[PDB]
């Protein structure tokens, strides 16, 4: 609708035309300029979506044509791009997995129930460091007031 | 313990109640009617001898069996 | 939730009153 | 040793021809099959408690 | 790598040895150690509650 | 006549019953399913052809353009099965298709094509069933299980009780077609039939019939009988049928003719009806109100004027009776309605009939089906017509039409797929008489209503929807009729079709992962019947009546083999002889009996017929002429079974084994075990890890040669021949000349499979049972697979076992194995588990696989070469690095006081982390193998290229040795061809062998075969050259890894699990255990000859678990080992050959009319030394599943060898040395080693990782999950006083972020305090409750 | 964090359905804003308002609304309230029944020799669960230097 109303400001019969053919231009770009905008959880440029839709379509007529499948090298010679500008886009797609996906076991464990943390301080490594500020406090205890203070200074 | 060690108990309870029902459904003792109640007509003494306690001739009992067969 | 436990093969009078009042798919609407 | 019951069907309908065998002797195929009704139902409902 | 068990406690657990698996937790807190020993230890719990 | 194999160790056999039919190819299900899917059906009803014809041809929207299917062909797979398992591809075949596009012109719709271009398209590819009925998807031989779904047909349900809760037993008949509407006739409590369309609004049942061009008279004619009243001038003299009015109360006194047959208020009997017919009461009169309670059958409307005096379905009184009597209609038609039998059900329907006419009925139906809107005449007419008669919107398959005409008791097996007003009236009649206590309801668990899908049909069905999905868009793109500008390649979009097929084969409740830890295990997972999956009932959808066993199961599905617990009966496994029908139904064979004779012409009968006949019993004797020796034979007719006569039986069973699954048939003495016991016994059968030196089953059933051959493990003889060279690597057999192929014979070579892992991380590997310079025949087995021994199935191993307590180590279900068992290596296994490692180049650059690593000692690596990969051979244990990987980290931003330390000793953290692969906890073994994949456009590694050289030489030397074997064969063929017809005497043998074919021969068939050999061998050379080049480039090339992958190096460990306390052990028939102690040899009981009993079971298992099989089998096995010990005494002493022959001969025959006959005529010696040396460990016995050895023959065996006939010895306690009382039983039970192996079970964690969203430990032993502290345990602790225990258990051990660190610190500091904090899960629940417009807070 | 967007090995990602539900509601809100500054026809804007009420209503919960508006997964998107209720939800499962550190599992066997007041333990499990205890003792003894 957003394109259909934007064209009402722009459509001109002053040439003598049908609005029907004129509208679908605006309304096509409406859906597609939006569909590449707000249709993933990770957003991507329309000129990159320009790329992915150019590969996936050019992937078709090569997979169907050559036989088995377009290797990214084979795409390098259809589309002469460096193939490490290509292969990065083929890493681009495949939006994230629903973390509420049900894993097997018939146990109802979702996928997210196994994704671990990386921010956590290893409970031993905290236990280590508590002796460090103690242990360096030990030698820094038996220092001179200048050296003991200057090192805490430094 | 092991599920066969329990499941035997389930099976024997089921079958014990089965035998109990199908053995209690025979009438034990009483004064025979000498006449099928649904027709008031004689129940011959062979049937009077086999199940001591019968109260129907073969026909009315057959009718009642067929009626109960549809459970209502 | 009369409660009735319906299947496929303050609510009793509440649901009775809401079942006594006679689609919202926004595409149908 | 003795005769082993009558081996009622799953619901509660008893099958009138018993298993006249025992386990020290064998059980021919129909004796075992008649056993299987009750064994199956019992195991199925002990896996449901 | 198995877990032993006094056989007179299986019945309390209702577990045979066809490959059944217990789990062992450690009472960390000293109040926890005392709770386990004075309230929960098997020798104090021989009579059924029901 | 015994083949060469079974001359080796000829299994002594019982089985008084004779044999009539041999066990067919057990995997016949999968094979003859998938031969129907990928194949050329000429008359297209199967495979891809069916689906292609289903959518093709395809025309435009009259757009002068059409599209037709011409013919397809399956390309060759790029990788073989082996390489495809290696790299991780689906072993599949591209599906080439020719499609001929056609487009017409103006004025030529019906005639001249404008142009037709055709183009061999690609249309996805499909996986191919391997030789063993298995598929291969992603390095994973997956198997597809036949599904068991209801078939389109007709069904009469009852649903006893539960409707109206008064005891009423409804009757709801349904007609499920393949494609169309779900017609459902259902009763009410009121006994008025009712009709629904697709679960839709109920209607008075005859509404459809009035819509079916029907009226009052002929309807009430078709559904009831005719009781004709008449005006016979005096008191309404009435005709009657004597048996039509049987048992009933004579509401009117039976009287006429000057007599009275019975009075009023009288019930009458059958002899009363014989008095009736004898006296032939053609007529009697009636009292005028006797007729008052009846329904008039026909129309009775005026003849003087033409007024309605009374029509059909309107009971008239004496008032209307006089209205008729005045009009002089000498007859009165009435229906027969009896509450006993002839129930009034159309009549009260007509009273509930809202209609009277046809077109109003149809407009009512349109009102229902098209609710809200208004109807009209032809609209509703056509809607009703197309709802059940329009082909596109209704059609029963031949399955549907067949079940229809069969359940209606009609004999027109084949007709249209759409029903008709006659075959609806028939459904009404059948449901009505089933309501009329007549006939029986067919419960759904019937195996005459559940068809068996298989992977062929399922995959064709999952492919045809892909065809329709693609054909839609092809139609849309051909509607825009464009110029001479396209192929059928822009039109044929591929990815949806292969996506659909990959959704099927990739993830379903079918296409299950294969249990490949056993011959039996995979050959039982191949013959599986599931009730689950797409199209069928899932878990809570149905239950207790799809799990239940049913008498149609006899022979068609095994009753006892079934998973115990979660899903029982839904995974009914197929039985031995049972097989698919043509219609998809199960048929099990039956010997066709004549008058009194058993003739070997077998017919496979489905469950929808077996009730129609009387089936004999295989356990029913007969004397050499088919005449049943007994005079009253046991037979099971439809349902039950009672003693029947010789000239009354229809068929006899195939064998006794017919009623058990191939998994269950391996139990010895299965007749002496409870059903649940044999159930668990078969499950423990199919959980048996292959051991190291697989022995043999001392008491089998004779199913074992079958279970060996029909699985994929053994490498059986492909042709009768002789073994030329045999090695642990390969076997080669120079085929004899008889079965030789006409031209360029050569030989057949079998490349065995060495130690390679199966999907349970267990070792699969051949081993050749042959010797060199040894014959073979066709069925003969060359290479043994895992868990076999010499062509039989040897899962577990037989132990000297005794039944006795022995000091509590077998208390509930424990076991006490002697150390002699674990020291004889008698239960070892090989677990070849695998470990991979990737290199995903992250944002900080790519990852490396170097050896110079952060903080790795010089000896701490010790096993990494320059590439950082372990050497093949180096024993690995906990923590050793298999592959040293390191991933960069950019400016960690290290801590102060660590900046201080690193400045003090000048050290500085590098750029790379320590993401280096390593061997997990505990698991210790050898590194038998390494693979090194690599991205194609990337540099390769030193070890990668080294493995490259190794691989290339491997393939080349493959071709070298195969060239040399084939050339030895072919040049010897040439030397033989030069033996007849111009025999080159010795000048042939002088020159080089390769200079032998161009030396020709005289112009005859010899010369033609010689030029044959020459030219074809030269072509062999050239084709081998190109083939080896393709091989090398297959190795030389790069790999296609998923995105973000650089190189991964899988490393295959090969662990060997030596037995220990904890590991699970169960006999063949369901007596499981968990071995408890590991006793030294001197403590085990030992018998009066001094040998130590090995396993000490618990003797209390046999009363409660009523499985007499273990006592009876251990007695029989004791006899078998006694015979073996006698032979060994005779043999090691080198007694004789004649006396040895005499003894073995007398051992091989005893027992009345035992079916086999082995004797030593064509022997021996040459054979009896071998037939002893293979029987020296103990004469292997057989016992059929239900025709086994009696107790008597067991005791005769026990008397042959000098063991005690009671089977029981005196044993001596090892420790005390003093002798037990009341002799104990021993004997050789065949025990197994289930893979509930403890040292992948034992597991515990101090402080591991923590799940991201909620700060709690993980779940899995792979991820170090902690034990769940569920809801019942919290109650258990509350029941005690444990509160600080509970507080720590659910605060500081699990959830709290700041208390767990403090807790760990206080532990290391010897202060056992605990700081509570807030459970992190509760903080998440705060944020979640508050995420709505709700303000929850924690007050002061 | 409670609705993270964790990175999965191999370039993929994993999110929770709360993420895309939030995204769709923000999209409908932006659209209605754009409509309001256009003063477009009230039919289109009223459909927008209806759609946003739909979006928020399926956000807070999935059951009262007619169709749980699923995603490219052929499963229903899992909204807010479903992360509190049910068996799987926080309350019934994760807030009482939760894993534990210092706990281990094994197979049980008999060993009838030992008295009722005790149980045997595998040595490996015993050295795992009491790891921090043994660290503390080895530091109390001076048999080691530091925890590392
Ligand atoms: C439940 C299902 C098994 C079938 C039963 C589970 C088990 C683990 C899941 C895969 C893994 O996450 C890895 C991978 C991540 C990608 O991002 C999306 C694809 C992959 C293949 C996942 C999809 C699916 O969800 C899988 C197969
Ligand atoms: C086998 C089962 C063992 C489980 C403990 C025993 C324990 C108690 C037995 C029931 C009671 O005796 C009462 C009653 C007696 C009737 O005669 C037959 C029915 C009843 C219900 C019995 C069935 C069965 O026999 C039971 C369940
Ligand atoms: C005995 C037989 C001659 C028959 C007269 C000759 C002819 C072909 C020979 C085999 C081939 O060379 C391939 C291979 C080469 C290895 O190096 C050694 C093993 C192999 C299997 C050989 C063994 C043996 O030497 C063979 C069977
Ligand atoms: C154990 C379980 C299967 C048992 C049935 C399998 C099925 C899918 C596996 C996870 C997924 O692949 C996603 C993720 C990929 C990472 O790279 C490695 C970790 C993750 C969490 C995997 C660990 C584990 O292996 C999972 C849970
Ligand atoms: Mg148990
Ligand atoms: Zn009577």
């Amino acid at each position: 609708n957003i394109g259909l109303m934007k064209a009402v400001d722009k459509f001109e019969y002053r040439r003598g035309y049908k609005f029907s053919t004129y509208a679908t231009w605006w309304i096509r770009q409406a859906i597609t300029r939006s569909i590449a905008d707000q249709a993933r959880t990770i957003r991507i440029p329309v000129h990159m979506i320009e790329t992915i839709n150019k590969l996936n379509r050019i992937s078709r007529q090569m997979l169907q044509e050559m036989g088995r499948e377009p290797t990214p090298e084979e795409l390098a010679e259809r589309m002469l791009m460096p193939e490490d500008k290509i292969r990065k886009v083929l890493k681009i797609a495949k939006e994230p997995i629903s973390m509420e996906t049900p894993i097997g076991d018939d146990e109802d464990s979702h996928l997210g129930d196994f994704i671990e943390d990386t921010t956590l301080e290893l409970p031993l490594d905290s236990a280590t460091t508590e002796s460090l500020r103690a242990a360096t406090h030990d030698v820094l205890a038996g220092l001179t007031a200048r050296e003991a203070k200057v090192l805490r200074m430094r | 313990s092991d599920e066969a060690d329990e499941a035997y108990s389930v099976t024997e309870q089921l079958t014990m109640t089965g035998i109990n029902r199908i053995r209690q459904k025979i009438n034990a003792h009483g004064i025979p009617v000498y006449l099928c109640e649904a027709c008031g007509n004689p129940i011959p003494e062979a049937r009077r001898k086999i199940f001591p306690g019968v109260t129907l001739c073969v026909e009315c009992q057959a009718y009642q069996e067929r009626q109960r067969k549809h459970y209502a | 939730d009369m409660g009735i436990q319906v299947m496929e093969e303050d609510a009793a009078e509440a649901a009775a009153q809401v079942l006594s009042s006679v689609t919202t798919d926004p595409v149908r609407m | 040793a003795g005769m082993r019951g009558l081996m009622a069907k799953p619901d509660g309908s008893i099958i009138e021809t018993p298993i006249t065998a025992n386990f020290r002797e064998g059980l021919n195929v129909l004796q075992y099959f008649i056993s299987t009704h009750g064994a199956r139902k019992g195991l199925a409902d002990t896996a449901l408690k | 790598k198995a877990i032993q068990l006094h056989p007179l406690v299986c019945a309390a657990y209702n577990a045979d040895f066809d490959g059944d698996q217990m789990a062992v937790h450690v009472p960390l807190t000293l109040e926890a150690q005392l709770e386990a020993r004075a309230l929960m230890m098997s020798t104090n719990n021989i009579l059924s509650p029901a | 006549v015994y083949s060469y194999t079974e001359k080796k160790r000829i299994r002594k056999d019982f089985g008084k019953r004779p044999q009539v039919l041999d066990v067919p190819y057990l995997l016949s299900i999968q094979l003859d399913s998938f031969q129907k899917f990928i194949e050329q059906d000429p008359e297209g009803q199967y495979g891809l052809e069916a689906a292609f014809r289903s959518v093709f041809p395809i025309q435009s929207y009259s757009g002068n353009s059409e599209l037709q299917y011409v013919s397809y062909r399956l390309g060759e797979p790029v990788f073989d099965v082996q390489e495809c398992q290696i790299r991780g591809v689906t072993y599949s075949a591209p599906l080439r298709v020719k499609l001929r596009l056609v487009i017409y012109e103006r004025e030529a719709p019906e005639g001249t094509v404008k142009d037709i271009k055709e183009q061999e398209v690609y249309m996805g590819e499909i996986p191919l069933m391997t030789d063993n009925g298995t598929f291969v998807i992603n390095g994973t031989e997956r198997v597809i299980v036949s599904q068991l779904h209801r078939s389109p047909g007709v069904f009469f349900d009852s649903d006893k009780g539960k409707t109206h809760s008064s005891g009423k037993v409804l009757y709801n008949a349904r007609i499920i077609p393949y494609r169309g509407s779900w017609l459902d006739f259902e009763f009410d409590p009121k006994d008025n039939l009712f009709v629904r369309i697709d679960r839709r609004r109920k209607l008075p049942a005859t509404i459809i019939l009035r819509a079916l061009n029907y009226t009052t008279e002929q309807i009430l004619d078709l559904f009831f009988e005719k009781v004709i009243f008449e005006i016979r001038d005096n008191k309404l003299q009435m005709e009657l049928v004597p048996e039509r009015l049987r048992g009933e109360t004579a509401s009117f006194d039976i009287e006429a003719n000057g007599k009275v047959y019975v009075e009023k208020g009288r019930r009458i009997t059958a002899r009363h009806i014989r008095q009736l017919e004898k006296d032939d009461v053609k007529l009697i009169e009636v009292p005028v109100e006797y007729i008052a309670g009846k329904v008039v059958a026909k129309d009775y409307i005026d003849e003087s004027t033409g007024e309605l005096i009374c029509a059909a379905n309107m009971e008239l009184s004496l008032d209307l009776l006089a209205k008729l009597s005045q009009s002089g209609h000498k007859r009165i038609e009435t229906l027969f309605t009896n509450d006993l039998d002839h129930g009034p059900y159309i009549s009260e329907t007509l009273r509930v009939d809202p209609t009277n006419d046809r077109l109003s009925a149809l407009v009512e139906i349109y009102r229902m089906m098209r609710p809200g809107e208004p109807p009209t005449r032809e609209a509703a007419e056509s809607l009703f017509e197309n709802l059940f008669f329009s082909e596109d919107r209704y059609d029963l398959s031949a399955v549907g039409r067949m079940k229809f005409n069969r359940s209606l008791l009609r004999e027109e097996i084949e007709g249209s797929g759409i029903l008709s007003k006659d075959d609806i009236i028939d459904v009404m009649k059948k449901l009505i008489d089933i309501r009329n206590g007549k006939g029986e309801v067919d419960d759904i668990d019937h195996l005459g209503n559940r068809r068996i899908r298989s992977v062929g049909e399922m995959a064709e069905n999952q492919f045809r929807v892909g065809l329709v999905r693609v054909e839609r868009a092809v139609k849309e793109r051909l509607s825009l009729g464009d110029l001479d500008t396209l192929m059928p390649q822009d039109m044929i979009n591929a990815k949806p079709i292969s996506a659909a097929v990959k959704e099927f084969f990739g993830s379903s409740q079918l296409s299950q992962f294969m249990d490949q830890n056993n011959p039996l295990s995979e050959i039982t997972h191949k013959r599986r019947i599931s009730a689950l999956g797409p199209g069928g009932l899932t878990r809570e959808r149905a239950g207790f009546e799809v799990r239940d066993v049913h008498p149609t199961h006899y022979g068609r599905v095994c009753p006892i083999e079934t998973p115990e617990g979660p899903n029982i009966g839904l995974i009914n496994s197929l039985s031995v002889y049972a097989q698919t029908n043509e219609y998809g139904f199960l048929e099990t064979p039956y010997r066709k009996v004549t008058d009194g004779v058993v003739t070997d012409e077998i017919h496979y009968l489905s469950a929808i017929e077996e009730g129609n006949y009387v089936i004999a019993q295989a356990n029913s004797n007969l004397d050499e002429e088919g005449h049943f020796v007994e005079d009253l034979v046991t037979c099971r007719s439809k349902g039950e079974s009672s003693l029947f006569s010789r000239d009354q039986v229809d068929y006899m069973d195939v064998s006794t084994q017919q009623v058990v699954s191939v998994g269950a048939s391996l139990i010895p003495f299965l007749e002496h075990d409870d059903a649940n016991r044999a159930l668990m016994g078969a499950n423990m059968q199919r959980q048996a890890v292959p051991t190291l030196r697989a022995d043999k089953p001392l008491v089998g059933t004779g199913m074992e040669r079958a279970v060996a051959v029909d699985s994929g493990v053994t490498a059986v003889a492909k042709r009768g021949g002789v073994v030329q060279y045999v090695d642990a690597s390969r076997i080669v057999i120079k085929v004899n000349e008889d079965e030789m192929y006409p031209g360029e014979a050569g030989i057949d070579i079998y490349n065995l499979t060495k130690y390679t892992r199966s999907n349970q991380n267990t070792c699969i590997n051949q081993m050749p049972c042959v010797s060199l310079g040894e014959p073979v025949e066709r069925g003969d087995v060359l290479a043994d697979g895992p868990s076999t021994d010499l062509g039989e199935l040897a899962l577990g191993q037989n132990m000297r076992v005794a039944f006795m307590p022995w000091n509590g180590y077998n208390f509930e279900d424990s076991i006490l194995v002697s150390e002699r068992v674990v020291q004889e290596d008698r239960f070892t296994t090989i677990h070849i588990q695998e470990l991979a490692c990737v290199s995903r180049d992250t944002k900080l650059g790519p990852e490396e696989i170097t050896a110079d690593i952060p903080n790795v000692g010089e000896a701490a690596l010790s096993k990494l070469d320059e590439s950082g990969i372990v050497y093949i051979g180096a024993e690995v244990t906990g923590g050793d690095i298999l592959v040293g990987k390191v991933t960069p980290k950019g400016e960690t931003q290290l801590t102060p006081e660590e900046k201080l330390l690193r400045a003090i000793f000048g050290e500085k953290a590098s750029d790379v982390k320590d993401s280096s692969l390593r061997v997990p906890n505990g698991v210790s073994g050898t590194v038998i193998d390494v693979q090194v994949f690599t991205r194609d456009g990337v540099e390769k590694d030193k070890r990668a290229l080294e493995i490259e050289e190794m691989q290339l030489k491997q393939a080349k030397k493959d071709l070298s040795e195969e060239l040399q074997i084939l050339e030895a064969g072919l040049f010897s063929r040439i030397r033989a061809v030069l033996v007849a017809g111009g025999v080159e005497a010795e000048k042939l043998d002088k020159l080089p062998r390769d200079r032998w074919l161009e030396l020709g021969l005289t112009d005859e068939e010899k010369q033609n075969q010689l030029e044959q050999l020459a030219e074809q061998y030269d072509e062999l050379k050239h084709e081998f050259e190109k083939k080896l080049e393709a091989k090398r480039r297959k190795i030389t090339q790069g790999d296609d890894l998923a995105p973000g992958v650089l190189k991964i190096v899988k490393v295959y460990l090969a662990v060997k699990r030596r037995i220990q306390p904890g590991d699970k052990m169960a006999g063949r028939h369901g007596n499981k255990g968990v071995i408890s102690k590991i006793n030294p040899i001197e403590d085990m009981p030992y018998d009066e000859n001094g040998t130590p009993v090995d396993i000490v079971l618990n003797p209390l298992g046999v009363p409660s678990r009523m499985n007499i099989g273990q006592i009876l089998e251990t007695h029989l096995g004791m006899a078998a080992k006694g015979i073996g010990d006698k032979i060994n005494a005779m043999l090691k002493q080198q007694q004789e050959v004649a006396k040895l022959r005499e003894f073995i001969q007398r051992a091989y025959d005893l027992g009345a009319d035992v079916r086999q006959k082995v004797d030593l005529s064509t022997f021996s010696d040459e054979e009896v030394m071998r037939l002893a040396e293979n029987l020296r460990k103990g004469m292997p016995i057989a016992t059929p599943v239900f025709d086994g050895a009696k107790e008597a023959e067991i005791k005769e065996l026990l008397k042959l060898g000098d063991l005690p006939t009671s089977g029981q010895i005196r044993l001596y306690d090892g420790r005390t040395g003093e002798q037990f009382e009341r002799p104990v039983t021993v004997g050789y039970m065949y025990m197994l080693k289930l893979n509930h192996l403890v040292d992948d079970k034992m597991h515990a964690r101090s402080t591991g990782s923590y799940s991201l969203v909620t700060q709690q430990p993980l779940g899995g032993k792979a991820q170090f999950g902690g034990q769940r502290f569920g809801e019942m345990e919290v109650w258990a602790l509350e029941a005690y006083g444990a509160a600080y225990t509970l507080q720590e258990m659910l605060t500081v051990k699990s959830d709290d972020v700041n208390g767990r660190t403090k807790m760990y610190k206080n532990i290391v500091d010897g202060n056992h305090q605990m700081e509570p904090g807030m459970p992190e899960s509760f903080n998440v629940l705060l944020k979640e409750i508050r995420s709505l417009g709700i303000n929850i807070e924690l007050e002061d | 964090d409670l609705r993270p967007l964790v990175p999965l090995d191999g370039g993929r990602f994993a999110t929770s359905d709360l993420n895309d539900l939030y995204r769709r509601v923000i999209n409908r809100n932006n659209r209605l804003k754009r409509l309001l500054d256009l003063a477009a026809p009230d039919i289109i804007v009223r459909n927008e308002k209806r759609m946003l009420q739909e979006a928020v209503d399926a956000l807070l919960d999935n059951g009262r609304r007619g169709r749980a508006i699923t995603g490219s997964n052929k499963r229903p998107l899992k909204s807010l309230a479903d992360m509190i209720k049910g068996k799987q939800g926080r309350f019934r499962q994760n807030l009482l029944g939760k894993r534990v550190d210092y706990s281990g599992r094994s197979v049980i066997t008999v060993g009838p020799y030992l008295r009722l007041h005790q149980c045997g333990l595998p040595k490996k499990m015993a050295l795992e669960l009491f790891k921090p205890f043994i660290y503390g003792k080895l530091e109390l003894r001076g048999l080691a230097t530091t925890i590392k």
